[PDB]
RNA sequence: CAAGCUUGAGUCUCGUAGAGGGGGGUAGAAUUCCAGGUGUAGCGGUGAAAUGCGUAGAGAUCUGGAGGAAUACCGGUGGCGAAGGCGGCCCCCUGGACGAAGACUGACGCUCAGGUGCGAAAGCGUGGGGAGCAAACAGGAUUAGAUACCCUGGUAGUCCACGCCGUAAACGAUGUCGACUUGGAGGUUGUGCCCUUGAGGCGUGGCUUCCGGAGCUAACGCGUUAAGUCGACCGCCUGGGGA
């Protein structure tokens, strides 16, 4: 939910 | 404040078996109430009160 | 410093040692600093239940405001006398020097 | 932590006068004598945890005030470090 | 904590507006007098005033229409989480234009209806709708 | 970057409450064992019985002693602690929480991947300890069989020291912090003023439960302690089974 989580990684994609 | 030596007044607190009777029945405060529990235990080792109607 | 109330009772039998007791306590309290506020007899007292197979026990009531160095001492000088069969010390709020009810109905 | 003989010394030992006592170097000297004063206690009380806790707060809260008057003004930091016996 | 007092301003407004309240009050600051005197002058509120100078609190009256909020829904879009920059020719609108998005630049803040005079752009504050 | 300012976050004093932790003593019931006394045919146990115990005198009662572990009543959606949790009393050492009056430092803060410590009980290692309860097991009923249930016993373990193990329906099935948004019934804990004219009247912080408006929600329900409106940061999920 967090941008800032997402720096670290991004969204897996299946 | 309170204090175990008067008797008198732990004669009015407990039953004729030694029980502890509760603040619902005297409708006494809950601070007094841990503090009466407390100098009747002071007053149990010292052989004030009795423990039970047994003895 | 604390503020200490010692309740110790003397063994019937030998009731008329308590007078020793009392003084001789008290030279080594106040020679370290050791105030005092309470000192009272009662003398013989029915028990509420039997304990160490007497009745009558003795009482005696003290008031003790002095450093830590008696606390390790006097606690121990009660379990090493046989006369004194219980001891109780309780820390208290404040120096204080008022009679007991048993003394103001006795 | 203490009485009042051991906290109003070393406010007056460490502040200008007797009203200097919210600064950061007597509060680090606060908490110095504290962990000096329990360094005999949890030898002996290894199994209290829970005090443990109370100690671990009081060097986590000294890191931090170190923190603070190092990045702003070295001259007290190496006066202090020294002082109280600091860096190890 | 309170590390997006814009965010905070947002807060106390939208609830007052919606809670029938009469008036709010706030710890002022000098971003928050060039947003609200900004709103005082597009008709969705009515009046500021500053009082205290050691403690500088911010006060607002609200507005209403028959007991209905005026301000409807306000949006915060930029954030100290994700910081939001447009330029001159990508200035958002508010329902196609309606309402107001105050973007504060070099000339003071004002919209990006009064920012296409001054032809400006930076960061986006809110989303008044 | 520089100089600041005080409401954030801290510091001191005066205080109050609490099963907060650790260590060392101590009390009295009850359980069981053992000693003695009086005393006699069953005690014991279950839906009903049996195994088991007892004429070497059981059981019951009374006196006296030993050991072990737990703390009735108080005791309550009561209190405390980061959580698991924590309960006889007393001493010693020690931790945080909260309130009043001011003084003082001047953002010293929030949050957290690795790292670090605590962490129910079972179980594991070494050495103690042993009442009661009680895996496996012994024995008797039950039954188609009883492995379970029920009953009579009983070891490991439960206890302590010294470690290791680090998982739980470890749950408020809600990560932490801050800012705001109508309210009641109470509880707990303080403080300020008031014909003190009663343990009261009036305020006002900390903690906590049950109702309930707007609002939110899949529904249940939440609803100033949010699951309402928002910000700061982190963890985690991507059909079920495989797993
Ligand atoms: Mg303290
Ligand atoms: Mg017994
Ligand atoms: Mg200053
Ligand atoms: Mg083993
Ligand atoms: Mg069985
Ligand atoms: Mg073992
Ligand atoms: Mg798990
Ligand atoms: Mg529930
Ligand atoms: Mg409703
Ligand atoms: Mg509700
Ligand atoms: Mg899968």
């Amino acid at each position: 939910a967090t941008v800032n989580q997402l720096v670290r990684k991004p969204r897996a994609r299946k | 404040e309170i204090d175990y030596k008067d008797i008198a007044t732990l004669k009015n607190y407990i039953t004729e078996s030694g029980k502890i009777v509760p603040s619902r029945i005297t409708g006494t405060r809950a601070k007094y109430q841990r503090q009466l529990a407390r100098a009747i235990k002071r007053a149990r080792y010292l052989s004030l009160l009795p423990y039970t109607d047994r003895h | 410093m604390r503020h200490y109330e010692i309740v110790f009772m003397v063994h019937p039998d030998q009731s008329e040692q308590v007078p020793g007791m009392i003084e001789r306590y008290t030279a080594a309290i106040t020679g370290a600093e050791g105030k005092i506020h309470r000192l009272e007899d009662w003398g013989r007292r029915q028990l509420a239940y039997p304990i160490n197979k007497l009745h009558k026990a003795h009482y005696v009531l003290m008031n003790v405001e002095a450093p830590q160095e008696v606390i390790d001492e006097l606690e121990t000088t009660f379990r090493f006398n046989d006369a004194v069969i219980r001891s109780m010390v309780m820390r208290t709020k404040h120096a204080v020097t008022e009679a007991s009810p048993m003394v103001k109905a006795k | 932590s203490l009485s009042t003989e051991a906290t109003a010394k070393i406010v007056s030992e460490f502040g200008r006068d007797a009203n200097d006592t919210g600064s950061t170097e007597v509060q680090v000297a606060l908490l110095t004598a504290q962990i000096n004063h329990l360094q005999g206690h949890f030898a002996e009380h290894k199994k209290d945890h829970h005090s443990r806790r109370g100690l671990l707060r009081m060097v986590s809260q000294r890191r931090k005030l170190l923190d603070y008057l190092k990045r702003k003004d070295v001259a007290r930091y190496t006066q202090l470090i020294e002082r109280l016996g600091l860096r190890r | 904590s309170m590390q997006d007092p814009i965010a905070d301003m947002l807060t106390r407004i939208r609830n007052g507006q919606a809670a029938n309240k009469a008036a709010v009050t706030m710890p002022s600051s000098k971003l928050k007098v060039a947003i609200a005197n900004v709103l005082k002058e597009e008709g969705f509120i009515e009046d500021f005033k500053v009082e205290g100078d050691t403690k500088p609190e911010l006060e607002l009256t609200l507005k209403y229409f028959q007991g209905k909020a005026v301000v409807e829904s306000i949006q915060r879009v930029s954030r100290p989480g994700l910081r939001i920059y447009k330029r001159k020719d990508e200035l958002p609108k508010v329902m196609a234009g309606l309402g107001i998005a105050v973007v504060s630049t070099s000339k003071g803040v004002m919209t990006d209806r009064a920012a296409r005079q001054a032809g400006l752009g930076g960061e986006i504050i809110c989303y008044v709708a």
